RNA sequence: UUGGCACCUCGAUGUCGGCUCAUCGCAUCCUGGGGCUGUAGUCGGUCCCAAGGGUUGGGCUGUUCGCCCAUUAAAGCGGUACGCGAGCUGGGUUCAGAACGUCGUGAGACAGUUCGGUCCCUAUCCGUCGUGGGCGUAGGAAAUUUGAGAGGAGCUGUCCUU
RNA sequence: GGGAUAAGUGCUGAAAGCAUCUAAGCAUGAAGCCCCCCUCAAGAUGAGAUUUCCCAACUUCGGUUAUAAGAUCCCUCAAAG
């Protein structure tokens, strides 16, 4: 008999998190956001909606990475005209743009669906301690 | 400097030493100044 | 920095001090005003809007661009000036040393700046690749039958698709174009006009860019 | 590390002061301020210091051994001072003082001008022995470096700048 | 590259050279930066970094090659169906004619030669170059704009002075 | 011209009392990298910014309406096609 609940958008709630990437590790701050943007961490988790929760990451511009992934680490793509290859490794993108570093991190780790790219636009992205949706009225997340 | 896979002493006064990674013969003779590619 | 707008006139010549034939083209650079002034603060960069060649004041069953719209005629106002034919803003002079509603007049250039002209380059319409692009033709005759095509678009099954940027028919000029490092040979401040060494892009009446060349 | 273990010795006109990691010692000649590693401890005595590593690990040795360097390099430079000296070799090959700067013709088609730097002195004699003086021995490295790359001693006759005790090899020039 | 194999294609995957248009690799021909030199200097030798740009007209031959003439900073080496024939040519080459040498009794034959010899196609889709319309961009409009991104450009001689 | 680099060149420096361009630290160093220069560019759906213009009646009171600012049809044209 069937009986397993379905989310919709009429009893979904969607929450506010704040989450501070300094001192914290590019890849498992992503991996952890991503669940939270998927709606991986609630009971009502249903896969043909989004039940995922909004995050504003503060303090991009602290993230860190380990080895020598700062000069190693190379963020490559491509104009589609012939020899269009450009190329900018992570530690200078974390210096110039630290913001779409964590962007890209964390929705590398979305599927590529519709689905997947309306949930990664719940991300919000700042390199400072500063944010501007204070409207919102968000709450602090603790990591792990 | 000569860079070759094969990088050791030439004469006694030859120092190998590792610089970022790589393999050299540090000499008081130029000519066996050495680096390991 | 310095900056003007004018109309092209045409192209003649001038004899330098030593007899040197020059030539020169002619702008008419008249009714140049400051409209707007753009800041950091509330723009978010610094510029000075410039006005050049009042047209009419506006009127109620206008069918032309000859007459200054509401919105036109409101931002001239502001700067106290009459409605202006074209409007374009120069970020590389100081905003400081320009007042909102000031004259713009051809002396602020002096005979012997070095300038960069910008304009809109002369139409040709649909042109093939020789003439947009300058490629050689075929062979006219040894039975050829390749004149004017544009040759291979490719190669093969590698890769199975031509490359963006390939050179190909289409629309020629019409583009904006600037031209580095002319000089203004002289000012004529009872006429409006400064003539430029050299010639500038675009057709007679076209409207051309005159500023302080960037390269020093 | 004997180095690492080695004591530093405090003239009584030097004082060391810790704060954290930082370290600054003043002295006659002036102030050198820097930070150490952070894993080092100091036993502060009232006329020496000692440095103590926490650890027998590879980088805690190494790291032992380069403070101790340092900041008895330190201490040195405010009690003593360095001294680099360089000489110039070949006929026209002068030095000179412009104020502060210096000033080398060293057989180009120009002069050279180096620009005097903070808690550095030139000094020329003779018109061809330099001198820079500091208190930092890393300044006075990098400086006296910078005028001898000006333009460094050549094997055919030993001409250009050269630190005055420097080994110049030396080629036979032509033959027949 | 010469081959080996015989796995896609024989209800057809057009084959050499040239022309037009390029595009990529770097194992770099020139130009830039370096180490060593049996580097005096001017020149060189050898190795390392480096692919941004540049890298010629002619004689002969179907030729590619190659030799030669004259230049150039240099006259790079390779991949892209030995790039590119629904873009061009059609000189070579493997249809029918004819002839020589040769082989064959003969019909004929020869990676021997010789003279001659039909290159079709109105672009549906992707791709590419241009140029419009719709709607969106939480009122409806006229102008002026920031620049996320993207494209372009990027070469070199000689002489004077020191 | 600027920033960061390659091969290199070094300074200070231990591990390893010496030596050592390297581990920490600090310099310098290519027509190349990122810019500077030229053009396009907010369908940049992340759709940005500034200045100016228009602004009422009727409503089953959700909403509608022809009109406003504005832009076009049509027409005379060219620097555009
Ligand atoms: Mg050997
Ligand atoms: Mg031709
Ligand atoms: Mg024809
Ligand atoms: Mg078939
Ligand atoms: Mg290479
Ligand atoms: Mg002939
Ligand atoms: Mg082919
Ligand atoms: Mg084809
Ligand atoms: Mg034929
Ligand atoms: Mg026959
Ligand atoms: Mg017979
Ligand atoms: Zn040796």
């Amino acid at each position: 008999m069937r009986q397993t609940f379905m989310a919709n958008e009429s009893n979904i709630e969607r929450k506010w998190y704040v989450i501070d990437a300094e001192g914290q590790t590019l890849g498992r701050l992503s991996s952890e956001v991503a669940s939270i943007l998927r709606g991986k961490n609630k009971v009502t988790y249903t896969p043909h909606v989004d039940t995922g929760d909004y995050v504003i990451v503060i303090n991009a511009s602290k993230i860190e990475f380990t080895g020598n992934k700062e000069t190693d680490k190379v963020y490559y793509r491509h104009s589609n005209h012939p020899g269009g290859i450009k190329s900018i490794t992570a530690g200078e993108l974390r210096r110039t743009n630290p913001e779409r570093l964590i962007e890209n991190s964390i929705k590398g780790m979305l599927p590529s669906t519709r689905l997947g790219e309306k949930q990664g636009k719940k991300l919000f992205v700042y390199g400072g301690a500063e944010h501007p949706h204070a409207a919102q009225q968000p709450e602090n997340y603790e990591l792990r | 400097m000569k860079v070759r896979p094969s990088v050791k002493p030439i004469c006694e006064k030859c120092k190998v030493i590792k610089r970022k990674g790589k393999v050299m013969v540090i000499c008081e003779n130029p000519k066996h100044k050495q680096r390991q590619g | 920095t310095k900056g003007i707008l004018g109309r092209k006139i045409g192209m003649t010549q001038v004899f330098g001090e030593n007899g040197e034939l020059i030539p020169v083209t002619v702008v008419e650079a008249k009714e140049n005003v400051v409209l707007q002034k753009k800041t950091v603060e509330v723009d978010g960069y610094n510029a000075i809007q410039v006005g050049f060649e009042d047209k009419k004041a506006y009127k109620k069953d206008a069918k032309s661009n000859k007459y200054a719209n509401k919105p036109a005629e409101g931002h001239a106002k502001k700067a106290d000036a009459a409605p202006k034919r074209f409007i374009r803003e120069f970020r590389n002079v100081d905003v400081d040393a320009y007042e909102v509603g000031q004259e713009v007049s051809v002396d602020t250039f002096v005979a012997g700046d070095v300038i960069d002209v910008t304009g809109v380059s002369k139409g040709k319409g649909f042109q093939g690749a020789i003439k947009r692009h300058g490629q050689s033709r075929g062979p006219m005759s040894h039975g050829s039958h390749f004149h004017r095509a544009p040759g291979s678009v490719g190669m093969a099954s590698d890769a199975s698709r031509v490359f963006k940027g390939q050179k190909m028919p289409g629309r020629m000029g019409g583009n904006t174009v600037t031209v580095q490092n002319l000089e203004v040979v002289q000012v004529d401040t009872e006429n409006k006009v400064i003539l430029v060494k050299g010639n500038v892009p675009g057709p007679k009446k076209g409207l051309v860019e005159i500023r302080t060349s960037i390269k020093k | 590390s004997r180095v690492g273990k080695k004591i530093i010795d405090i003239p009584s006109d030097v004082t060391v002061t810790f704060d954290g990691n930082h370290v600054t010692v003043k002295g006659p000649k002036g102030e050198l301020s820097r930070t150490l590693n952070e894993r080092m401890t100091f036993k502060q005595e009232e006329n020496t210091i000692e440095v103590v590593r926490p650890s027998d690990s590879k980088e805690d040795r190494t790291n032992h051994g380069t403070t101790r360097a340092l900041l008895n390099n330190m201490v040195q430079g405010v009690s003593q001072g360095y001294v680099k000296v360089l000489e110039l070799v070949g006929v026209g090959y002068r030095a000179q003082m412009q104020g502060k700067d210096l000033i080398l013709n060293v057989g180009y088609s120009h002069p050279v001008e180096i620009k005097a730097e903070e808690n550095i002195t030139f000094s020329v004699e003779k018109n061809t022995v330099v001198k820079v003086e500091g208190i930092s021995k890393e300044q006075v490295g990098a400086l006296a470096s910078n005028i001898r790359s000006v333009r460094p001693p050549e094997p055919y006759k030993g001409k250009g700048i050269r630190y005055q005790g420097e080994y110049v090899r030396r080629k036979e020039g032509k033959t027949g």
